[PDB]
């Protein structure tokens, strides 16, 4: 196995290229969300607490 | 963090409230009790000048 063992050096380049670009989309989509939940979140309570006045 | 902010801002002023609200149940729980123990004196003391 000269020549399989010759393609391992760039085999895992691209995934290393893949695998930086997904977390960086999750890492995205994951601070924006959180964003949007808190936001949700307190206009929804302010609203539970005028129900509860 | 903003969400546990939040969760105070609810909480508090829902405990708040019901420390009103608890006192004026517990008001309006007895004055019933008040005006019959009242009244009943009177209902007392006629039923006792009947002897």
């Amino acid at each position: 196995d000269y020549l399989s063992s010759l393609g391992k050096t760039q085999t895992a380049v691209v995934q290393r290229d893949a695998d930086i670009g997904v977390a960086e989309a999750e890492r995205d989509a994951g601070i924006r969300e959180a964003e949007c939940k808190k936001e949700m979140l307190d206009v929804k309570f302010m609203a539970d607490t005028k129900i509860a006045d | 963090i903003e969400m546990a902010k939040a969760q105070r801002d609810y909480e508090l002023k829902k405990a708040a409230y019901d420390i009103e609200v608890n006192t004026r149940r517990a008001q309006a729980d007895l004055a019933y009790q008040l005006q019959v123990a009242k009244t009943k004196q009177q209902i007392e003391e006629q039923r006792v000048q009947v002897q």
